[PDB]
């Protein structure tokens, strides 16, 4: 049940900005695949989803070296 | 090789089997495939007997043509591969950047003697192996790397397909869905020109003393598709 | 050993017992049974200690003596080879021209410590033992014959059977109802006179450290009838 | 060590924890265990490379921190053991005539890397370990050979279990319940120092390791709980 | 899939010189080990059929019939 | 199979030079440990009074 909280937010925003890449097109699809879920919107997230989606872009962004 | 060859031998349109199908099991029985050549390429650590692991599989595979069926080993396991496969792809083409599309059963040649099923084949020219590892233990092993990361059979398995399919490099992936972070992690293996001569030398002496077995018991391979 | 002398020691008559019996499994309680004795005849590296394998049986053979039961290993392998064991013996005797009856346990001795339980025993005097491998692996291994075909458990176990019924030759057959040919067959097998003495020897102090075992714990071999 | 610091970090009170509930397993993730660390203090048969069964625990442990859950292992001895502990624990204070008291884990220090969890404490200051063998043919082994036929795995845990919580002497008791008569029996084991100097050596590399691995891939001890 | 012409003319040929019949002998086999009524060899497959022939020829083998 | 009366006896004999009782002490322990409600002493299988009668034995031997 625990909610994502703005920290978290945060960088996923900042990943997102630097991979090129939007909640909408790219990482709500991801989540929604991965969860087993319909996941629409970001606060739709627990904490423990979002630390593995920032987890994924973390990923993502190393292998580019993006900023 | 293509899907009317696979069909005129077998009556299976390869294009509408998908990876655990049960039309997928037929296309495989008799088939030395990557999983299993392990056995295959063991030695004895003197003389020249086949270890215990070789015959094992020498008789399992045996069977499966005059059976006309495999039973499967370790369900478990292979049900949580099925639920997590297509995550596991999904998350290894976001985090890699490469293109993966999937493949069916892929034979070396005619003889259809020789086969592996890729869980995909990259962009980049690579194939993709991915492992959903039951335990979360072997998906730690894999993870931490060093020398010994990879089991010696993930070895062979992964060689083996660049021999089946002629490429030159392989992704070797695992996914863990219960890891709370770095759950997918993957390496490049590189084609092994030692494992291809090994693949060479032993794959067609072990089809000849399947061949001769089956006939002493009056088989012919190709049988378990007719 | 007679029908009723067994009755008068165990209360259980032979002659009503069906292979998988509540009386079946009580008759074989605490005694060196052909399927186990590879354990009993197992010799270590070097020296003179039991290894793990026999030691194992030993003490799995002493429960049920304090006990009273034996819980079924590999459940699915037993249930497989109790599907097709009348199909194996109907399948042998049809290919063979061989008659089989089915016998209950066959004592070796008054003592009841060693017995074996015959798939079947032939007109032409040889007992039967009858195996449905539950992988058609193993059903192969057998069936293509030659050396290690036969395994050393298996010749442990079909020797021992003439050592207690006195006979001079055993059949061993295999089936499995998957394959689509080649799905009987059989062997005979001839009485071993190196396996003989074997369990001449080694049989006997095997029975006695069991009896030194049940003494330290104020248990008797019988109680469990 | 107390129920406060176990409270900060965990969240969870040990006076509400009584043996295999949720909270109970939750303060075991990650830890050192007296059952488990018999593969801590394995040694190769020359030399000072980690043998196969400390690797495969030290990549258990690993995976527990990172995914916060433990699987089940040998669900039918443990279920079988859950059925009879009680009464094991009942006919061991009969027979005994000291008097048992339960108890939530045991952590060795503040750090709780290492921990025990008795199957009792006995009112004359030992400890008791409370076996129900799945099979008859274990408990009878152990019934004949006493001292002598205990594993070394379980002894092992048995000092363990005297190196974390400081004691002298811990009662080793079987119970099965199909043994006609002499189903209950007991032995004491004594501390023994050299096993005392082993996990002095021996544990704090293990955790320093443990640290370094999980620094390796992004992760901290404590995450587990969190 | 039904008995072809070949594996029939073969199992016909080995009951005779084994001097066994469908009715008594075979049928009643095939009933007991392929878990059905089998009336008839109209009635079995020829996967069945095959097995059958086989048991016929180990049997024909052992005897050592002409 | 019910529970005979030499093992019963036995079983009293042991209760009285323990100071113990059916009613405080061995009803409950047979209860727990056979998963049964056993109000008297006659409801015991002699199986289950000889496992009784040996933890008794048990108990004064250590004594």
């Amino acid at each position: 049940i625990t909610p994502v909280n703005d920290e978290t937010m945060q960088e996923i925003n900042t990943l997102l900005i630097a991979l090129d890449k939007t909640w909408d097109d790219d990482l709500l699809p991801l989540c929604s695949q991965i969860f087993r879920r319909d996941i629409r919107a970001s606060s739709e997230l627990t904490q423990a989803e979002a630390v593995k989606a920032l987890g994924f872009l973390k990923q993502k962004a190393a292998e580019q070296k993006v900023a | 090789m293509t899907p009317d060859i696979i069909l005129q031998r077998t009556g299976i349109d390869v294009r509408a089997v998908e990876q655990g199908d049960d039309a997928w099991h037929k296309l495989r029985l008799g088939v030395i495939t990557a999983s299993e050549v392990h056995n295959v390429i063991a030695k004895p650590r003197s003389g020249k007997k086949w270890p215990d692991m070789k015959m094992s599989y020498f008789h399992t595979l045996l069977a499966e043509v005059c059976t006309g069926v495999a039973p499967e080993v370790n369900a478990k396991a292979l049900a949580w591969g099925k639920q997590y496969e297509n995550d596991a792809r999904t998350l290894f083409e976001f985090t890699s950047g490469v293109n993966v599309t999937e493949s069916p059963i892929i034979y070396r040649d005619e003889s259809m003697r020789t086969a592996c099923s890729p869980d995909g084949l990259c962009s980049d020219g690579n194939g993709l192996e991915l492992k959903c590892p039951f335990t979360s233990r072997d998906f730690m092993k894999f993870r931490l790397g060093g020398f010994e990361a990879i089991k010696s059979a993930y070895m062979a398995q992964v060689q083996y397909s660049m021999w089946v399919t002629r490429k030159n490099a392989w992704y070797f992936a695992n996914y863990d869905p219960r890891m709370k972070r770095e759950g997918l992690h993957y390496v490049v293996i590189e084609r092994d020109e030692k494992y291809m001569a090994s693949f060479d030398e032993i794959v067609p002496e072990f089809i000849e003393k399947m061949d001769e077995a089956l006939a002493e018991i009056g088989f012919v391979f190709g049988e378990q598709w007719r």
